[PDB]
């Protein structure tokens, strides 16, 4: 939810829906908006790829009650 | 068994299909309803709402350029619910559709929108049909059934584009008027009905400086009743 | 400065795209990292989002949709920018991404594909041969229906790239050389008779019955029949 | 002509002397 809340404000900031008090400084704001956009970017990126770098009954078991509400399980 | 993706509420398996299935069962259904209209009168309903689902939603988030994709599942089911509204125009699918209870709460909305450019059949002149519909009944529907349709033309109402200029205002106003003239002779006594309120509010918003002004007097008479 | 040229993602994005196993039967349970699997987890993970919920629904019904086809539809959105090695090696995850069940992925990777060939044909053409010819009866029906999925989606890659290509990233358009005939010579299609998308007793039944024998005599399987019922 | 009507079950519907009529409508009548 945190991920996704950050991905529809960069959204909302993409078209034009920058924060109502926003809208010479604004043009600042916003070139320190993308780059601070490109921050989150350069970070998430080098995360996602330190990270990237009877059984059978189980697996289907976790498989098929992968509830995202019911923690413990995911 | 294949490993599939259930709803955990029901534990149904979840079913996606693609635009080139989904089209082919709308012209399917379009067909039987062409060809066979009393055969497909009882299940008219539920393939009208089944269909304006698919209306209702988008192919691509890009709502701001017309959906011209060829396939457009979205496309094909305004080309039914058009065809499928003409068609049975005249058989009096309107005051029918609008006296049953509709599950879909989105169905009028999708109507509204998908006949709001035909020409043949405007969303506007649709109305107006179900308003000579109404009207030209020899009983109109009884006070539990007019409480849903006064509903289901409210909703329909706010759907519609009550500001645009037509040549239409000056007699819908009419056969609002004739029809509300026989309203206190039919809705029941303690039901409220704040329905018949927002019919009104929607069509004081008409463009028209005249047809308001001769509808104001009936609104009076029904208001009083209210 | 510069930051919308050299994104530094974009190869982790194809790393992650590319680590799923599509190798596995989906019977009686799943590899961890199957794609379908994935697929599934991240379908339960946007009712959860979604059950957790103004905007933010219009957001994830609109723009979320699923979270699988996210690093692909990151990609299309920098394909200017790609690397003719990134091409080649998110090749084979946009292939084998091409039979999902889920539509938007399958979109995303035929986008994806028809990108890569418009940059990489060679590549594109030596996968494309390898899997027609391939050995195994399986692998050729599934190219079959990977090509036919590409057709689909063929009209589905601009809006998926960028809202300001087609300035950039051009296309080589279709070299025609040649003319056709000034008039054309025959007709171009047989309408077909009664069609249910276009709105309109002896006389009557004179009238159905010449409406049955054209129905009939008309051929439904030889038209596109969603294209012509789809309004314009 | 047919006219939809709901039914009593509430679904939807299409719905639109015998000597004599004979001898009436006979052309050897008239
Ligand atoms: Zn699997």
């Amino acid at each position: 939810a945190l991920f996704l809340e950050c991905a529809r404000f960069v959204h909302r900031c993409n078209r034009g829906n920058w924060p109502e008090w926003m809208k010479k400084r604004n043009q600042k704001l916003q070139w320190s908006a993308a780059k601070l956009f490109y921050q989150w970017g350069d970070a998430i990126g080098i995360r996602l790829n330190e990270l990237c770098h009877e059984t059978k009954r189980r697996l289907r078991k976790e498989d098929e009650e992968e509830d995202f509400l019911d923690d413990s399980t995911v | 068994t294949v490993m599939a993706d259930k709803c955990h509420d029901c534990g149904a398996i979840l079913e996606e299909y693609d635009e080139e299935t989904l089209g082919l069962a709308i012209v399917v259904l379009s067909t039987f309803i062409h060809l066979s209209p009393d055969l497909a009168a009882p299940l008219l309903l539920d393939i009208m709402q089944s269909v304006g689902r698919l209306a209702s939603s988008t192919t691509f988030s890009n709502q701001a350029e017309s959906m011209m994709v060829p396939g457009n599942a979205a496309g094909v089911a305004k080309q039914f619910l058009r065809c499928i509204f003409h068609q049975l125009a005249p058989n009096g699918i309107f005051p029918q559709l609008f006296q049953s209870a509709i599950k879909d709460g989105t169905f009028l909305r999708t109507l509204a929108t998908s006949l709001m450019d035909f020409n043949e059949l405007s969303s506007i002149a649709a109305l107006s049909q179900l308003l000579e519909g109404l009207n030209n009944k020899k009983n109109l529907p009884a006070g539990g059934a007019m409480i849903r349709c006064l509903e289901n033309i409210a909703t329909f109402m706010e759907a519609l584009p009550m500001d645009s200029p037509s040549s239409l205002w000056t007699t819908i106003s009419n056969q609002f008027q004739t029809f509300f003239a026989k309203l206190p002779c039919v809705l029941p006594l303690k039901c409220s009905l704040d329905s018949s309120l927002r019919i009104m509010i929607c069509l004081l918003k008409i463009p028209s400086t005249n047809a308001t002004r001769s509808l104001l007097e009936p609104f009076s008479k029904l208001l009083s009743f209210v | 400065e510069n930051y919308h040229r050299n994104m530094s993602w974009l190869h982790v994005m194809i790393l992650l795209c590319n680590q799923q196993s599509f190798i596995c039967t989906h019977v009686d349970y799943c590899h961890p990292h199957c794609y379908l699997h994935h697929s599934r987890s991240c379908a339960r993970l946007v009712r959860a989002i979604k059950l957790l919920y103004s905007g933010m629904l219009k957001y994830i019904r609109f723009q979320v949709m699923s979270l699988s086809p996210a690093p692909l539809s990151l990609l299309i959105k920098a394909a200017p920018i790609l690397t003719e090695e990134m091409y080649g090696d998110i090749q084979p995850a946009a292939w084998e991404l091409l039979l999902s069940m889920d539509e938007h992925m399958a979109g995303a990777a035929a986008a994806m594909f028809l990108l890569c060939a418009v940059k990489v044909p060679d590549a594109v053409s030596d996968m494309l041969m390898s899997e027609f010819h391939h050995a195994e009866t399986v692998q050729r029906l599934n190219a079959v229906l990977k090509f036919h999925t590409l057709w689909r989606f063929r009209y589905q890659v601009w809006p998926r790239m960028e809202e300001g290509a087609q300035q950039i990233f051009k296309i080589p358009p279709p070299s025609i050389n040649f003319t056709l005939p000034s008039p054309v010579l025959g007709m171009p299609s047989v309408p077909m008779f009664d069609p249910p998308w276009v709105p309109q007793l002896k006389n009557l039944q004179q009238e159905e019955e010449k409406k049955r024998l054209g129905r009939e005599a008309s051929l439904i399987t030889a038209i596109p029949i969603t294209q012509e019922a789809c309004y314009e | 002509t047919q006219m939809f009507h709901e039914d009593a079950a509430g679904g939807w519907q299409l719905v639109a002397p015998a000597c004599l009529q004979k001898m009436m409508r006979s052309s050897v009548f008239h």
